[PDB]
C-alpha cells in the first residue's frame, strides 16, 4: 500500500496527515535520525543554584516540536548532569518530559514507527556543590547522502578519508606516501641509495594504483649531511625514475618531502 | 476542494492561528493553487484509430499529440515540425485513407515528411493519458473497437 | 501580486495551504529538486523471488511526502531494475505509483507549477534468473548556497574548484601551476635553463593575477641528472626572480613540484 | 511550562499549532535566522524599464512561506536597488510587502517570539537611466553545527580554520609557518644561516605544540643565488634537527617552502 500525505483531497477524507506522518517527513527535510535533535534558544537559559530554567527553547526531538517556556530543570549536586528530552507518546496528555542523568542515555527509539519511550540528551551541565560551573550544548548532526553548494566556512575542522603506503622503491630507497581525500600525497623520503645511474628505472617495487598520478610527478630530496640534492620521476604508470647523479656502492641517506595532485 | 475549519490546512479562529493534529480528521490540504493548469486526456480503454483536430501554438516547435502509458512514459507521438504556424493540423489515424494534413486558411498542406517517424512507433493507444506538445486547443473524435454488439 | 500561507486568517479563509504551495516549501527548506529524492527505510525492504517488498519506506519526490507501507515492486529477471516513484496529480485517488524499469528515467517534471508526470527513480535493483542479488540506492543531493557548519566529516570526496596555467617564465624555463580552492599552488618545473644570473627577473611572461601570491613564494627545483638544486621567487606582482647560480650558454633541465597558499 | 506541537490532540482542542511554531520549526530545519531567505525562482523574473516584475518566485523568510506572482516593484534610476521583504504581522490582511531600497536595511527582527517589522533584502538590482543593467540575488546561508556527508561538489570556494607562525629556529633560521584545517603546513624559510654542523639542534627557539607533527618531517630548503640545499628536520617534541652541509662563520642565505601534514 502507498499511503499519500502531501495531497489535496476533494471530499476532504481521502489523505489525512498524521502527527507522526509529518515528524518522519520534518526528519527527512533536515536529515537527523532518533539520536540526534534540532535545538535553538531564543532566549539564554537562567541557572539557578541546582536547577536550570529555560527560558524559551524549541527543540525538534524525532520530528517532534515542541517549546520549553520558562521550564525549570533540577540537577545534582557536584555532578555532570546530562538533561534528556523523553517522549512518551502514551501520555497523550503530556508526551514531552524532562530529565536530568548521570550519563548520556539517548535510546533513539523509532516513535514514528514503532512503540516506546524517546529519550535523547541536547544539553550537558557540569555542577558543583552551590550550582551551575560550566554548560555544553549536544552537537547537532545533521547526516546528507551530497551536497552541491557555493560556498562554504569550517571554524572547527573536516575529516576527509586519509590512506597509508610505503613503497620500497629499490636500490635503497624507501618511500612514504599519505594520501588524503583521493588528491592531496605528500611522499616522505628514507632510506639510503646506492648503485644507480641517471634516466634509470628504480630496481625495487612500484607505486600502487591508488596512489598513481595522472601526469609523471618531479619530487625533489635531500642528501642528510651533504648540500647534495636529487629528484625522482613517478610516471603514471607506477614506476620510479631516478633523476639524481650517478651513485656507486657507497650508500648515501635520503630524506625529503615532495607533494602532488593525482587529479 | 472546499475549505472547512479544522479539517483543513489553515491558521484560523484565535490568532496567531492554530491547526490541530487529530486522529483521521486531522489536516486535509484544500486544493492547489492555479488548479486551472492541470487538465487529463483520460484514455481508459484500447483505441485503434482517431480524427483530431489538432490547434498549434508556436511555428517551428513540434507540434502534435504524444501518448503516455499509466506508468508517465511515451511509447508513440504524432509530431509535426512546421515552418509557419497552421491554423489547424488534421490528424485521421484509420489504416485505410490516413490524412496528416495541415490547414492554413484556404490551404491544405501535406504534413507527412514533416512527421518524426522515429517517435510515431505505433496506432494501437493504450490505457494511459494523452499530452499535447504546442498546442493550444484541441478537438478529438475517437473510434474504440467491440468485436460482438 | 503576493500571496500569503504560513500567516493567519483572521475569518478561517484568507490563507488557505495547498498541497503545491507546502511541495515548493518543502524542497526550499531540504534543498531538492525534481531529480532528486529524500528517501528513508524505518525497516527493511524483503526480497521474494522476482520481487521487493518495501514494508516501511518513506519518500518525498518534488516536496509530496508518502509511505510505501507492504508495498511490492514485481521485477525482471536477470536484469538491473531502476525503481521510479510516478506522481500523477490528475490520478486524484492514487497519485502515487512504484515501476521498476530497464533505465533510469527521471523526468525533473515541476509538477507543483506545471502539469505532467514526475518520474524519479529512488532504487536499483540486481537480479538473476531467481531473485535479488544486490540493491543499492539512489543518491539524496542536496542543493546548498552558503553553508557555516562547525565540523563535518566525508566519507567519500569533496570535488573543489580547479584552475591550471602554464607559464614561459623566460630563459627556457617553464612552470605548469595547478590552483585548488583558490588557494593551494603545486608548480611543476620544466624546460631548460640558460643565461641568467642571481637575482635577475625571468625574461619572459610573468604570473596571471589569479595565480599571484599575497607574499613573496621561494619554490625549490632540481636540475635533473645532477646534484644540483635552484629557487625561483614568484613575486606578489607576478613577476619570477632567479635564485640558483648564474647560468651559462647551456640550458640545464630543470623539474621539480613547490607547493604555495595564494591567501 | 511544556508547549507540544507536533502531537496528537484527542479531544481535538490539546496541541493547536500556530503560524509562528510552524515558522519556528521551518527555520530550524533549513538552519537559517531572520537576516536570510529561502529563494527560488521557477520562472525567470522579468524586467520593464525601471521595474521588475516576479513571475513566479516564492520566499521562506522568518520560516514564513509566501509566493510572488507576477508582482512588479518600482526602481531608482542609475541606482543599486536593494529589495526587501517586509513582513507585518499587525497588518492582517496583507502581512508581506516589497520594497526597493537604497541600502541593504535587514533588521533581523524576531516576528515569531516578539513583536515588529522584519525586513530582509533578497535581491540587488544595479539600475541606468532607462532600464536594468545587472541583477544578483542574496546569499542563502545555511547554519549547522554538524554534517554526515558522503560526498560534496564546490562552485565557488571553502574557508578552513588558518593559524600563522614564526619560529625564530636558531644559528640565523626564520620559519613562517601557515596551518590550514588543523593539518596542512607550509613552512617557509627566511634568514642567514651561520656556525651549525650535520645532526646538530637548533640553538634557539622550539616549534609550538599546535604546529608540532605526529613524526618527524624532513623538510627540504635552498641557499640563495648558489647550486647548493639543505634539509632541516622537525621532530615531533617541537626539535628542529638540521641535516645540510656544515656551514661556517659566513650566513648564507636561506629560503624555500616545504609541505607536510600534521595528522
Amino acid at each position: 500500500t502507498i499511503k499519500n500525505f502531501t495531497f489535496f483531497s476533494p471530499n476532504s477524507t481521502e489523505f489525512p496527515v498524521g502527527s507522526n506522518n509529518d515528524g518522519k517527513l520534518y526528519m527527512m527535510l533536515t536529515g537527523m535520525d532518533y539520536r540526534t535533535i534540532r535545538r535553538k534558544d531564543w532566549s539564554s537559559p537562567l541557572n539557578t543554584a541546582l536547577n536550570v530554567q529555560y527560558t524559551n527553547t524549541s527543540i525538534i526531538a524525532g520530528g517532534r516540536y515542541f517549546e520549553l517556556l520558562n521550564e525549570t530543570v533540577a540537577l545534582k549536586g557536584d555532578s555532570v548532569n546530562y538533561i534528556h528530552a523523553n517522549i512518551d507518546l502514551t501520555q497523550t496528555a503530556n508526551p514531552v518530559s524532562l530529565s536530568a542523568e548521570t550519563a548520556n542515555n539517548s535510546n533513539g527509539v523509532d516513535i514514528n514507527n514503532g512503540s516506546g519511550v524517546l529519550k535523547v540528551c541536547f544539553d550537558i551541565v557540569t555542577t558543583s556543590g552551590t550550582g551551575v560551573t560550566s554548560t555544553k550544548p549536544i552537537v547537532q548532526t545533521s547526516t546528507l547522502d551530497s551536497i552541491s553548494v557555493n560556498d562554504m566556512t569550517v571554524s572547527g575542522s573536516i575529516d576527509v578519508p586519509v590512506q597509508t603506503l610505503t613503497v620500497e622503491a629499490g636500490n635503497g630507497l624507501q618511500l612514504q606516501l599519505t594520501k588524503k581525500n583521493n588528491d592531496l600525497v605528500i611522499v616522505r623520503f628514507f632510506g639510503s641509495v646506492s648503485n644507480i645511474q641517471k634516466g634509470w628505472n628504480m630496481s625495487g617495487t612500484w607505486v600502487d594504483r591508488p596512489f598513481r598520478p595522472a601526469a609523471v610527478q618531479s619530487l625533489v630530496g635531500h642528501f642528510a649531511g651533504r648540500d647534495t640534492s636529487f629528484h625522482i620521476d613517478i610516471n603514471p604508470n607506477g614506476s620510479i625514475t631516478w633523476w639524481g647523479a650517478n651513485i656507486d656502492k657507497t650508500p648515501i641517506a635520503t630524506r625529503g618531502n615532495g607533494s602532488y595532485f593525482i587529479k | 476542494g472546499k475549505v472547512i475549519a479544522g479539517m483543513s490546512k489553515i491558521y484560523g479562529g484565535t490568532a496567531p492561528g492554530n491547526y490541530k493534529y487529530i486522529k483521521g480528521t486531522s489536516y486535509t490540504y484544500y486544493g492547489e493553487s492555479d488548479i486551472d493548469r492541470l487538465s487529463r486526456w483520460d484514455i481508459k480503454e484500447e483505441i485503434f484509430s482517431f480524427m483530431g483536430i489538432l490547434y498549434p501554438k508556436l511555428p517551428k516547435t513540434p507540434a502534435g499529440v504524444r501518448f503516455l502509458d499509466d506508468i508517465g512514459n511515451e511509447y508513440t507521438a504524432i509530431v509535426f515540425k512546421t515552418e509557419q504556424v497552421q491554423d489547424y493540423i488534421l490528424i485521421n489515424t484509420d489504416v485505410n485513407d490516413e490524412t496528416y494534413q495541415g490547414w492554413k486558411g484556404t490551404t491544405a498542406l501535406n504534413l507527412f515528411p514533416v512527421m518524426d517517424f522515429e517517435r510515431y512507433r505505433t496506432r494501437i493507444i493504450e490505457k494511459g493519458q494523452m499530452e499535447l506538445i504546442n498546442l493550444s486547443k484541441a478537438e478529438f473524435k475517437i473510434k474504440r473497437k467491440a468485436d460482438f454488439v
